[PDB]
RNA sequence: ACUGAACUCCUCACACCCAAUUGGACCAAUCUAUCACCCUAUAGAAGAACUAAUGUUAGUAUAAGUAACAUGAAAACAUUCU
């Protein structure tokens, strides 16, 4: 072939087998059923308005509150004194 | 030199103990052994996928051969053992194909029986009584 | 049922013709391959 | 420098029992700093590695190489110390079990080339190692016949297992 | 890797499960320094846990040595003569309880690669395949292009 | 000269490990090495196998006679082993013939006697006792322990457990250690025989059945160096066995062996041992 | 079943001479069957390193 | 219909596949302080880690036992001859 098979002006040919046709067809059928089930909403756009504003508001209060509660951890005496047991002996 | 390295023999021996069976100077010289030991470890991890793959294609070769002994082919055998809710896998069916060939012959007769119930089932379309081995067990 | 009835070149052609295999597995292999062989392999079963 | 080969004639064994075969003697002799190279000594050392000492003396009296006379000096000296020091009764009853040759401490001289450039010659020295063993020489290994190859192939066929299953 | 390391087949010691189960671990040998931070969690293991461990399985005999060591060790010795020496150097008490319980649970087989994940010794019950299974005989045992 | 101690110490130990793996030391017995308490280890031997002994009697069970002789010869500058071993080999032979005569009723008594000569032989018993920590606890003269001594101590432990907890717990002990050594083993790898065809003819005469025809069923490669034959053995036109072979004689004798397995219930497909 | 070790092993791996008439037959469709019976791919004991092929005579 | 992935499911375990860059957890050996005492611990320090600079120095390979090199002849080693 003139150069680098798959890019360029003179590319080598590639042909569509029966595998690739049946694959593309069953993808189109799954797609067309997605086109069926998106054609019938349970609400209009007026009816859905504000139906989850409370839960979205409380969810962002949870994210906002998790953001504004970030601070260094507590420092204890028992950890620092607990280091002293590295020279614990027997007798 | 204030502190220069003393423990260096053991790092060389960490790498070189994996090279003890190589050819050439790869078993001896550290510069060559690092490349071939790294490379042997990369092949060692990428060959786990190939171990699983090659075992499975080896099982499909064994199930294919022993099902050609009973007149069936591989896709009729596997598809029609699936359609009986006998969900044995490829490893077990290859091991029955080798060690217990009466059981594999009875699985071949069960799969070909179900295949002919599928042929006579799709042949006489419309409402007809179902096959006996064509019944499914409903779980709930 | 049936009843029971009652030189290196030439030697490697004779063994190859005898066991129906090619000539190459009859020529020997050197010390490096004789001494990588696991001489006490694991038995099973 | 290591000189471990002179020590090997010093290993004393405990005295044997009545119920034990007679041990063959072993005689370790070597010469150091032979002015000859270590791989021209390999051919003469390799030549005599299983022959008896009378056969090896016969093969080294008539070889044109320089090392043959020196190896014949080593073998005559090890035959004499074989008889005197090591309790080997028959002079003829000795075969060369080991005849190797390492490298010696070499020197470095300057070889002048065709311009200001040059090279580094080495004045090459070598050693020569010998273990003689009391006894007849071992027989040469017979080449394996079609019976041995047939039994080896069939033994491999009997060896094999159904693999990657139970 | 697996080609540089030896391998073995999956076995047991003396058919370790068939009749009865026998604990395969004979001796543990702790060597624990009295004064030394290396064997601190070993000492806290001897003060706390080696007695309850020694009672939970009485087929194991335990030798705490308490010498001035600089790295503490535990030496598990198994019924088949295998001796696995592992270090408890600077390990906490819980990690020595899991380590000693790990040595107790296993056996004196090598920790080299195991080839097959299973070991039948009677693999075939209906008779193994040979090429004359699944081949029908013919009359008088005749072979092809044989007349009589 | 690099200053330090730790690489010199570790390399000193790896020189020690190469000095070991170059010149391996002779095997010293376990009692002559540290971390040994012989009484605590007899008690651990008792609790390890899950039974109870009378511990002084197990102490007499591990003490040989050659150790007593060499110990007296070292006194110049204890009860022996024979009794408990005698009781243990008498009882172990009787329990192995009870278990084998019950679980294989079709066997001849010659074959059962040779199976008990396998299960109480030195290869099996010496294989069992080296993995039950018996060899470490035997007080003997030479090391490593000779096989007849270690067999004598093994049946000393069996007779000791007879006097400890009666016949039935020893019957379970022999059930769980001596019988499990025949699992996966052929009959004629245990009861080794010569000329199975004549023995098969006598076994057919004891069932009052006419003499069998050896009869070539299937073959392959008859003129090559790798033949294969399946000789069957018919008995009034009904086969008892059929076996393969590289020649015809090998397949005939091996079909005689398959027929002997099927007459005795010692097939490959027999009901396994019940535990 | 109930063989010994070596006769069972010899029986499993012994190779079988096949005959195969090729009158009025295409050579590639004979070559498929001859190829399968030469590699041992008609055996469930097949492995590429067990040397379990057979002999095929095409007349 | 089957085959077919590191995708997904399955049993157990999960921090454990990017350049330049950046954040973090550990850490070999050495010395110092103090423990320790068949080779360690907590810190403090620093000439603190090399499969790569036509790197430097030393060793030994390869090319290779290769290219190249060298003694006129006989004899009594007095001599003679070319
Ligand atoms: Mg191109
Ligand atoms: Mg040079
Ligand atoms: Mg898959
Ligand atoms: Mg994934
Ligand atoms: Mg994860
Ligand atoms: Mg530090
Ligand atoms: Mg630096
Ligand atoms: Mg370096
Ligand atoms: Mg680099
Ligand atoms: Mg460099
Ligand atoms: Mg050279
Ligand atoms: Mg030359
Ligand atoms: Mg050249
Ligand atoms: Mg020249």
């Amino acid at each position: 072939i003139p150069g680098r098979q798959w890019i360029g002006k003179h590319r080598r040919p590639r042909f569509v087998s029966l595998r690739a046709k049946q694959n593309m067809i069953r993808r189109l059928e799954i797609e067309a059923e997605n086109h069926y089930w998106l054609s019938m909403p349970y609400m209009t756009r007026e009816q859905e308005r504000g139906h989850a504003a409370v839960r979205r508001r409380e969810a962002f209060e949870a994210i906002k509150a998790a953001a504004t509660s970030k601070f260094p951890p507590h420092r204890f005496i028992a950890d620092q004194l607990d280091h002293l047991n590295v020279t614990k002996k027997w007798s | 030199l204030r502190n220069r390295v003393t423990d260096r023999y053991f790092r060389i021996q960490e790498v070189l103990k994996h090279a003890r069976h190589f050819r050439g100077r790869k078993n001896r010289c550290y510069r060559l052994a690092v490349r071939t030991v790294i490379r042997a470890f990369v092949k060692c991890t990428k060959a786990r996928y190939l171990k699983k793959k090659n075992m499975r294609t080896l099982w499909i070769n064994r199930i294919t051969a022993a099902s050609q002994e009973h007149g069936l082919k591989y896709p009729a055998l596997i598809g029609n053992l699936v359609k009986c809710q006998v969900e044995l896998n490829r490893k077990v069916l290859a091991d029955l194909a080798i060690y217990e060939p009466k059981t594999f012959k009875s699985l071949a007769a069960l799969a070909s029986r179900r295949r002919h119930e599928g042929f006579a089932a799709a042949l006489g379309d419309g409402k007809e009584p179902e096959g006996i081995f064509s019944r499914v067990v409903q779980y709930h | 049922t049936k009843p029971i009835p009652r030189e290196e070149g030439p030697m490697i052609e004779q063994l190859s013709k005898m066991f129906f295999t090619t000539k190459h597995r009859w020529y020997p292999h050197g010390r490096y391959h004789r001494c990588r062989k696991n001489l006490n392999p694991p038995k099973d079963r | 420098i290591s000189r471990k080969w002179e020590k090997k004639n010093k290993i004393v064994y405990p005295p044997q029992l009545p119920g034990e075969p007679r041990r063959p003697a072993e005689i370790y002799h070597c010469r150091r700093q032979i002015k000859y190279s270590k791989d021209k000594m390999w051919y003469l050392a390799k030549l005599i590695r299983g022959m008896s000492i009378d056969q090896a003396l016969a093969q080294l009296e008539f070889n044109d190489k320089k090392g043959a006379k020196i190896i014949k000096e080593v073998l005559l000296e090890a035959q004499d110390m074989a008889v005197r020091d090591h309790n080997v009764e028959f002079r003829s009853n000795l075969y060369i079990a080991e005849s190797t040759s390492g490298r010696g401490q070499c020197l470095k001289r300057i070889r002048y080339h065709g311009r200001g450039r040059f090279g580094i010659m080495e004045k090459v020295y070598c050693h020569y190692f010998v273990k003689l063993v009391e006894g007849p020489p071992p027989p040469p290994e017979p080449p394996k016949t079609a019976v041995a190859h047939a039994k080896e192939y069939i033994q491999q066929l009997r060896s094999r297992t159904i693999v990657h299953t139970l | 890797t697996a080609r540089g390391t030896p391998s073995r087949f999956l076995a047991s010691v003396l058919h370790n499960g068939l009749g009865r189960y026998v604990q395969q671990l004979q001796r543990l040998s702790f060597s624990v320094s009295r004064d030394g931070a290396s064997s601190r969690g070993a000492r806290e293991f001897v003060e706390r846990e080696v007695i309850d461990f020694a009672r939970r399985n009485p087929g194991v005999v335990i030798y705490v040595n308490s010498r001035p060591c600089c790295v503490p060790r535990v030496v598990a010795e198994y019924l088949n003569g295998a001796v696995r020496e592992e270090s408890i150097h600077c390990k906490s008490v819980e990690e020595i309880s899991t380590l000693v319980q790990k040595l107790a649970d296993q056996s004196g087989l090598d920790v080299i690669r195991i080839r097959k994940p299973f070991h039948t010794d009677n693999p075939s019950i209906q008779g193994q395949w040979h090429p004359f299974t699944n081949k029908p005989t013919t009359f008088r045992g005749l072979r092809p292009r044989e007349v009589q | 000269v690099k200053k330090g101690f730790r690489a010199a110490f570790r390399f000193q130990k790896e020189l020690e490990r190469q000095r070991l793996l170059r010149c391996p030391p002779p095997p010293v017995r376990r009692s002559e090495k540290p971390n040994w308490d012989y009484h605590a280890e007899i008690q651990a031997f008792g609790h390890r196998l899950q039974e109870n002994f009378s511990l002084d009697l197990l102490k007499t069970a591990f003490v040989n006679s050659c150790y007593i002789k060499s110990e007296e010869a070292k006194r110049q500058q204890l009860k022996s082993n024979q009794e408990l071993s005698e009781q243990g080999t008498s009882f172990s032979q009787t329990c192995l013939t009870q278990f084998l005569e019950d679980e294989y009723p079709d066997m001849p008594t010659e074959g059962i006697k040779n199976l008990v000569d396998f299960l109480t032989g030195e290869e099996v018993v010496c294989h069992v006792a080296r993995n039950l920590a018996v060899e470490q606890l035997t007080l003997s003269e030479e090391f490593p322990v000779p096989p007849a001594v270690l067999q004598q101590t093994f049946f000393a432990v069996i007779g000791a457990l007879l006097q400890s907890s009666g016949p039935e717990r020893t019957a379970l002990f022999i059930r769980d250690f001596l019988i499990t050594q025949m699992t996966g083993k052929e009959l004629f790898e245990m009861w080794k025989i010569i000329n199975p065809m004549g023995l098969l003819v006598e076994e057919l005469k004891k069932r009052n059945v006419s003499a069998p025809e050896s009869r070539l069923t299937r073959q392959s490669g008859g003129t090559t160096a790798l033949p294969l034959y399946f000789v069957g053995l018919y008995c009034d036109k009904k086969l008892i066995a059929e076996g393969p072979g590289e020649t015809v004689l090998v397949a005939e004798e091996e079909a005689a062996r398959v027929a002997l397995r099927k007459l005795y219930g010692f097939t490959e497909n027999r009901r396994p041992w019940n535990y | 079943s109930s063989f010994s070790r070596a006769p069972q092993q010899w029986a499993t791996f012994a190779r079988i001479w096949y005959l195969l008439d090729g009158k009025m037959q295409p050579p590639g469709k004979l070559a498929a069957m001859a190829s399968i019976r030469l590699q041992g791919l008609h055996k469930p004991v097949y492995h590429a390193l067990s040397d379990c092929g057979d002999h095929v005579v095409i007349m």
